[PDB]
């Protein structure tokens, strides 16, 4: 690479990170779509 | 562009590979194996 | 029925093979009855075909016979191209056929060195797994992974051999020659190899046809037939080679066999260097083939047919075919029906160890039980292929 | 045309036949196959000092997978699912709508790790080059969980690798 | 000062035998075109400490015995024969100068099948007691040889004393007048301690279990320790018997160090031969021995009391 | 000398985990394709003896359990049958896409979906196969799992 | 292929083989990891006249 730098992007990471398996910044997953169908949601309104 | 530039061989071909066994034919003769262990008893025993 | 021995290679050693249960019945020393049961590495291989299309299911091939992974590839390509009624070009049947002959080299090594080390002769195992790691770099420059290449497909291969490939495939197999000539001073005129080997598992010729036995079983027993020769497929019919043919049908005849095809694989990859033409890699018909990266971003008509080519597929005729290649280990064939549609309505897989491991019981009679380790050896026995 | 592997018939002189009877009686064969083991302990080992040297690979490699962006920074990706399509383990799972700005873009992007054969099918079908396999072959994991890619984990490895990523795509795209 | 000359004896052997086990791995390795262990301690020097206390550590299989007793008798009289094998050896003065010494140590190997014997009743699996009993028949029919051809030595030597042989090969080593009988003691001595291409114990793992199958790893690591002490003094008895290094009482420690050298040349061999050749099968080690060896080994048995006589060449028996 | 008993159980903890992970005996299910793999991470280029790794070791002095290939439902008895005569401490390495979760057999009626609902899994190795390269990185990643542990100090705290 | 010329007459003489020749591993007779960009060929089909796909 000092020969031939790769080419340069802002969102390119600065700071490589290793392996961070079986520590406390481990990726875990979890569903990335927000909710499907929306619940009524009752009055607060009392008349009976 | 260049004319195609492809994987290809070198001009005029590789050069020749061997595939045949070849086990090469070493050591002495019986007669001569018989006769060095047998020289070195009768030197052993004397 | 001395003793009933209920042999499991469940805690399975350094073989690779697979797992075999094997129940004997022990008169002794003797073996009276074998018994292989063989569903442990069966994965419904030929039931998921079902729902994919052509191009999905190729990468199941690989995973049949694990150590035969561009031959296995070429078995379900040729079969899908004689249905297509398409052609690939000459320059793909080069490397096919190149790369046909670095598979069985790979085929042999296992099947030869694993053998021998399950005989209890380690070392030539390591000396020759130095050699398959190479040939899994030529692998890995072709496609990008060194086993499972998914490298062949119908109408020819996905990309061209990389610059500087044939050049490092020369080196290999200039220096490879030698490699064999030092197994053969460890094996070949060894007593204690030839008395685990020789008159072991005798197959008569009579005995070999009507069980179904190919490849090297058949032509151990005086049989001449490869189907390389005798049915050619791709350039086989441009490429001269030798068939070699054993006279007593024993494992050693057998051992002899596989180390000469060795050889004679070495003499067709010298071929195959010098020979290659110039020119495409799969047939120029993008309704089969997908196009070029650039055209499919330039011209309409390529976008539209990779589009369909990598969602739908493309439709193969109606019809039924039985294609069978010489694999390494012996015919393999595929029994492919198409029903119009672009996903295959059936895909039997033909394996020549399920034939071989059935005929394993007629072979063992008469011998010791350290003889069946011997005898399964040198049917040369995968069971990614066997159960499917 | 065929060659006979073991049809000789054996001399049966009395020099052929001494020959035979001085190596039955004095293991010559035997002595020979130790030379050759002799040898090889006095050549190199082929062995490498892993994880300092590591083994030769190509610009093809197929590893870990990372979504990747424009020079610009916005994702390549368009949600055409054609990679879906195509995946022969059905490994890939994708969710789109139009984004605040009207753009095509995905939602869910999961990549079930443990069902993918790492064939790189769906880098071949993607028009935009958006799912690459990087050469990263060093990832294994600790818990099954860890190996269920979402879009998020993608996104932060084509961040990661991408330096690596588009030279080896400079590379080896003209054979693409 | 005889109680410490004993510890002088036993622990250099038990350390002994733990870095044959770092020698043999790096050996097989090169001679593999690999490098064996090198990354525990430098060289792989701490491997063999890293798999003893990885061992002791280990969490003991269940004994499920049929006979407690011969449980633990197997190892202890494996172990301790092994260690009493050393005691007559003249290196160059034996710790204990018996005038049958030979006959000590042919005794005391004859009893180092009762270890086998004794595990494999007890480990309550009748497949495991079918490989004792194979691996016993393989012991004693070894020993017939050892035997007939130690006694066609020993009438050059004319003695059962241990020293006695170093003033016989003082001239000469045996090797030059006993090439027939060192090509067929060394063999036996390969299949008398269970070695490549012998080791049916180990190779037909699969098909009958060998005897040590059930003792964990304390007691397993045990009868390992025993069975490389044998392979150790074999070959220092091989080199007594056959390569007599030379004597010089004021200079003793020069006898130790070549006597040494020719004793780890002669175990290393035991690793070259594992290395090179495929595994007998048994009924071909049986054919081996009382087919081949056994008919050479009494004719040389004939022709070594013959030879002396017919020569003019009787050793002194004092 | 002075010294604490937390000291003394750290230090002999030390000595335990660097002896438990230089000598890895590893059993090896080569039930498919990933024992071919498993076999080039012995051949000369990586040699696992090297790092104290065995090439065969039995089940019942093995330290370490490879699962290297598919798990159909006839083998999964016999696996779970291997693991429990494995005397402890064990562990197990999941190495490639069948055994990790299913793979491209996951849909199969014949296939276990992962090994983990047969056995406890400490390290997945993924791949298909993964590399002799990706599985020696993932031996020594268990290597450091070991050095980890703390058997010794939780047991001083009890 | 740094052993010495003792070393080299030792194993050539054990195993019998000029070794030295036809070493097994390699050093500088490989490809370099860098090669110049290719230019593939077109197929037979790229043609744009007389190129009707019903005739092929
Ligand atoms: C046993 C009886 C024989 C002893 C021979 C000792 C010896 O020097 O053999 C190696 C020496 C090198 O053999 P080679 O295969 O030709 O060299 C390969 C490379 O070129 C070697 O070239 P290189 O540049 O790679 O060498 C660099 C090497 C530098 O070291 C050496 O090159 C040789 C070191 C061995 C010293 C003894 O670096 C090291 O590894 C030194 C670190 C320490 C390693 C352990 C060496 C000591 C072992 C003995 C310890 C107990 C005493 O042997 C010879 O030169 C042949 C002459 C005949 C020897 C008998
Ligand atoms: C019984 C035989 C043991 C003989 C070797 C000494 C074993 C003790 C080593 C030790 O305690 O320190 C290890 C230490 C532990 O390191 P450490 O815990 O002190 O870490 C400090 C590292 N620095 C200083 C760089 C920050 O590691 C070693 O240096 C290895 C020493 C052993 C080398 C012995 C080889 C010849 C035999
Ligand atoms: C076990 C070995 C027991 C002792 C073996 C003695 C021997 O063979 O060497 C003779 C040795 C060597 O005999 P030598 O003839 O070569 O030399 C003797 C010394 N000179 C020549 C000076 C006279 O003889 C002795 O050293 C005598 C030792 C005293 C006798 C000890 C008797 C009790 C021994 C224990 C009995 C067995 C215990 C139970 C065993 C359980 C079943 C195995
Ligand atoms: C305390 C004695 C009780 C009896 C024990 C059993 C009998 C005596 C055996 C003593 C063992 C001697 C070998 C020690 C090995 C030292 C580790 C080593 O080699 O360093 C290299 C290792 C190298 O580290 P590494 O293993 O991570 O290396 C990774 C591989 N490389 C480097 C190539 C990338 O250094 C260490 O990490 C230290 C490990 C911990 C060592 C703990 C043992 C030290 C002794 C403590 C005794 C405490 C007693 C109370 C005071
Ligand atoms: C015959 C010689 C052969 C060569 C030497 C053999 C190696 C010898 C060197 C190693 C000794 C190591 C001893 C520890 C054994 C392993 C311990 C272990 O793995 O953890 C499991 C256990 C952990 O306890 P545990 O209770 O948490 O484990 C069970 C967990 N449950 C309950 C859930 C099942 O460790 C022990 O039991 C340790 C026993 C005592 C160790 C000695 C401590 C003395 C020092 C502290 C006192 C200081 C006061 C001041
Ligand atoms: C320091 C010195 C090096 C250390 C290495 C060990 C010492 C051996 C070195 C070799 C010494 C030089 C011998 C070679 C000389 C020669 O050229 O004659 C060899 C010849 C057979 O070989 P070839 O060269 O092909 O014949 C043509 C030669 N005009 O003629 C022959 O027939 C001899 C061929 C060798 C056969 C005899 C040696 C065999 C080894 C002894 C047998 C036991 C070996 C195994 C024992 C187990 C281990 C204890
Ligand atoms: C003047 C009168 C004087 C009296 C003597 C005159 C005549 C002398 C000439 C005769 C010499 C006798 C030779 C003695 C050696 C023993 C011979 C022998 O037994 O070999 C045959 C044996 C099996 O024979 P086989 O190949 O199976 O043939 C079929 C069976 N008919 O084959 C085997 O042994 C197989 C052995 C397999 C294990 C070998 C593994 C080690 C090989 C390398 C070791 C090299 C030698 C080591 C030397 C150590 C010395 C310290
Ligand atoms: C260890 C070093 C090994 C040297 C390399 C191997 C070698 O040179 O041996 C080959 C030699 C010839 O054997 P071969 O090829 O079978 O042809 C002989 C024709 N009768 O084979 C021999 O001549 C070796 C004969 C060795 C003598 C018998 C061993 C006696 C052991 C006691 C000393
Ligand atoms: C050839 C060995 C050699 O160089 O000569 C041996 C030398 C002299 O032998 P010495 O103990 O003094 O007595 C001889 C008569 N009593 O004594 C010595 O050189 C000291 C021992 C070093 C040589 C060891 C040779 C051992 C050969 C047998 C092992 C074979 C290894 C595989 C080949
Ligand atoms: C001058 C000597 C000429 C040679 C003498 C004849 C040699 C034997 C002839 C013969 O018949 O050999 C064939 C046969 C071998 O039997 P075999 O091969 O084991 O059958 C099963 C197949 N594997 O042979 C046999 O089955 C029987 C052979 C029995 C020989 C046993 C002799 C053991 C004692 C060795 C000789 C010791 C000296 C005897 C006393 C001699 C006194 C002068
Ligand atoms: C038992 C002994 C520890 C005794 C001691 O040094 O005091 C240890 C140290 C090294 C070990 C050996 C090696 O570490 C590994 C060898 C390889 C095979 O797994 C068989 C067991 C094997 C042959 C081991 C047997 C035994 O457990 C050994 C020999
Ligand atoms: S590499 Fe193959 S299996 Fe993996 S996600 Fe891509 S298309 Fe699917
Ligand atoms: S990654 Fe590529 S193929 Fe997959 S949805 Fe995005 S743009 Fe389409
Ligand atoms: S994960 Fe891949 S290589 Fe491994 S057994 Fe399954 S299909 Fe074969």
């Amino acid at each position: 690479p000092t020969v031939k730098p790769p080419t340069a992007r802002k969102f390119i990471w600065t700071n490589h990170k290793f392996n961070l398996s079986g520590t406390p910044q481990q990726y875990v997953p979890y569903s990335t779509t927000r909710k499907k169908i929306q619940e009524w949601v009752p009055p607060s309104t009392p008349y009976k | 562009a260049s004319k195609v530039k492809q994987d290809m061989p070198p001009v005029g071909g590789y050069g020749p590979i061997d595939y045949k066994r070849n086990l090469p034919r070493r050591g002495l003769s019986g007669y001569s194996m018989f006769a060095v262990g047998i020289g070195a008893l009768l030197f052993g025993y004397w | 029925l001395v003793s009933n021995l209920t042999l499991n290679f469940g805690p399975q050693h350094p073989a690779a093979h697979g797992v075999l249960r094997l129940v004997m019945e022990l008169s002794g020393e003797m073996v009276r009855k074998c018994d292989p049961h063989i569903g442990l590495l069966h994965r419904g291989t030929e039931k998921l075909i079902e729902y994919k299309t052509y191009l999905q299911a190729l990468p199941y091939f690989d995973r049949l016979d694990y150590v035969s992974m561009m031959c296995n590839e070429q078995a379900y390509s040729l079969a899908v191209e004689k249905l297509l009624n398409i052609r690939p070009p000459p320059r793909a049947q080069w490397i096919r056929v190149l790369f046909g002959e670095i598979t069985r080299l790979l085929n042999h090594i296992m099947a030869v060195t694993t053998h021998a080390l399950d005989i209890g002769a380690m070392t030539p195992f390591f000396w020759m797994f130095e050699e398959r790691e190479k040939m899994f770099e030529f692998y890995e420059r072709v496609s990008g992974a060194r086993m499972h290449a998914a490298y062949v497909r119908p109408g020819g291969v996905h990309q061209d051999l990389p610059l500087g490939l044939m050049d490092d495939i020369y080196e290999f197999s200039k220096n490879f020659s030698l490699r064999i000539d030092e197994l053969e001073e460890m094996l070949t005129n060894n007593r204690i190899w030839r008395n685990r080997t020789v008159d072991i598992g005798i197959v008569t010729a009579e005995d070999a046809l009507n069980y179904g036995f190919s490849g090297v079983m058949l032509r151990g027993s005086g049989i001449q037939w490869d189907l390389r020769k005798t049915q050619p497929y791709d350039v086989y019919d441009q490429v001269e080679f030798d068939v070699p043919i054993g006279s007593r049908g024993d494992c050693y005849d057998r051992y002899l066999c596989r180390v000469e095809e060795m050889r004679q694989s070495i003499r067709i990859i010298s071929q195959c260097l010098n020979k290659m033409p110039p020119g495409e890699i799969k047939v120029d018909d993008a309704k089969v083939s997908p196009p070029k990266r650039a055209e499919m971003k330039t011209s309409m008509e390529s976008l539209i047919h990779h589009f369909k080519l990598y969602t739908e597929g493309y439709q193969v005729p109606p019809g039924a075919t039985y294609t069978a290649i010489e694999a390494p280990k012996g015919e393999f064939g595929v029994y492919l029906v198409s029903d119009g549609s672009s996903r295959p309505y059936r895909c039997k897989i033909k394996a020549p160890g399920f034939a071989h491991l059935a005929g394993l019981d007629k072979m063992s009679k008469g011998h010791m039980l350290a003889d069946v380790v011997a005898i399964i050896g040198t049917q040369d026995i995968v069971f990614g292929e066997v159960d499917r | 045309t065929y060659k006979y592997v073991n049809l000789r018939e054996p001399s049966m002189d009395m020099k052929s036949v001494t020959d035979r009877a001085a190596q039955t009686l004095l293991w010559t064969e035997l002595i020979r196959g130790l030379g050759m083991t002799l040898s090889y302990l006095f050549r190199e080992p082929a062995t490498i000092n892993y994880p300092f040297e590591k083994g030769p690979l190509s610009p093809r490699f197929r590893g870990e997978h990372a979504l990747r962006r424009y020079p610009s920074g916005e994702e390549r990706c368009i949600a055409c699912k054609l990679c879906e399509a195509v995946c022969p383990a059905q490994a890939i799972t994708i969710e789109a709508e139009p984004r605040a700005d009207g753009s095509r873009r995905t939602t869910r992007y999961d990549i079930d790790m443990t069902k993918c054969i790492y064939c790189g099918f769906c880098q071949e079908a993607c028009p935009v080059d958006a799912i690459v396999e990087g050469p990263n072959f060093e990832f294994s994991t600790e818990t099954h969980e860890e190996l269920l890619y979402n879009k998020e984990k993608l996104l932060n490895n084509g961040d990661k690798w991408e330096a690596e990523i588009a030279a080896n795509i400079q590379a080896d795209y003209l054979y693409r | 000062m005889f109680m410490i000359n004993i510890l002088m004896l036993i622990i250099p052997i038990l350390l002994a035998v733990a870095f044959l086990t770092l020698v043999e791995r790096k050996v097989l390795g090169y001679m593999q075109l690999r490098k064996g262990p090198n990354v525990v301690g430098p060289y792989g020097l701490l491997q063999p400490i890293a798999d003893a206390i990885k061992l002791f550590i280990k969490e003991p299989l269940r004994p499920a015995t049929s006979s407690a007793s011969m449980f633990i008798l197997a190892p202890i009289m494996a172990l301790g024969l092994a260690l009493t094998m050393w005691i007559p050896l003249p290196m160059p003065y034996p710790l204990i100068n018996m005038n049958l010494g030979v006959l000590f140590m042919l005794a005391m190997s004859s009893l180092a099948v009762y270890s086998i014997l004794w595990s494999g009743w007890a480990s309550n699996s009748k497949y495991a007691l079918i490989g004792a009993l194979r691996a016993v028949a393989q012991t004693i029919s070894y020993e017939v040889t050892l035997a007939i051809i130690l006694l066609s030595v020993l009438l050059m030597s004319g003695s059962f004393t241990l020293s006695t042989l170093i003033t016989t090969q003082e001239q000469m080593w045996l090797i030059l007048p006993a090439w027939p009988l060192a090509m067929m003691w060394f063999i036996s001595t390969l299949a008398e301690t269970n070695r490549a291409p012998f080791d049916l114990t180990e190779g037909e793992s699969e098909l009958v279990s060998g005897f040590n199958v059930e003792y964990a790893a304390g007691p397993f690591a045990l009868f390992f320790m025993a069975e490389y002490a044998n392979i150790i003094m074999m070959n220092i008895f091989t080199a007594i018997l056959f390569l007599g290094t030379s004597h010089n009482p004021h200079m003793p420690e020069l006898y130790t160090i070549n006597f040494t050298i020719k004793s780890l040349l002669l175990t290393m061999s035991f690793l070259w031969i594992r290395a090179s050749y495929p595994r007998f099968r048994y009924d071909q080690l049986m054919h081996l021995l009382w087919k081949n060896f056994l008919p050479l080994t009494l004719a040389l048995c004939m022709w070594h009391v013959s030879l002396p006589i017919l020569t003019s060449g009787i050793p002194p028996q004092t | 000398p002075s010294s604490r008993g937390e000291y003394v159980v750290a230090k002999l903890d030390d000595l335990i985990n660097w002896a438990r992970r230089s000598s890895l005996w590893p059993m090896t299910f080569g039930l498919a394709c990933c024992a071919v793999e498993m076999m080039h991470m012995a051949a000369p280029r990586y040699d696992m003896d090297r790092f104290g790794v065995v090439f065969r070791a039995s089940p019942r002095q093995s330290d370490v359990m490879i699962v290297a290939g598919t798990l159909t439902n006839k083998m999964a008895p016999a696996l779970r049958k291997v693991y429990d005569q494995m005397p402890e401490p064990r562990y197990v390495v999941s190495m490639g896409s069948c055994a990790n979760g299913g793979g491209y057999y996951h849909y199969s009626y014949s296939v276990v979906r992962g090994c983990d609902r047969i056995v406890p899994v400490d390290i997945y190795v993924p791949g298909c196969p993964p590399t002799a390269e990706a599985l020696l990185y993932g031996i020594l990643q268990l290597q450091k799992k070991i050095k980890r542990e703390k058997r010794l100090r939780i047991w001083y705290r009890r | 292929a740094s052993a010495t010329r003792f070393i080299q007459w030792l194993r050539n003489w054990a195993s019998g083989r000029d070794l030295q020749a036809k070493l097994q591993l390699r050093y500088q007779e490989i490809s370099k990891r860098t090669q110049p960009p290719p230019k593939l060929p077109v197929g037979p089909s790229h043609k744009l006249s007389n190129n009707y796909y019903c005739t092929r």
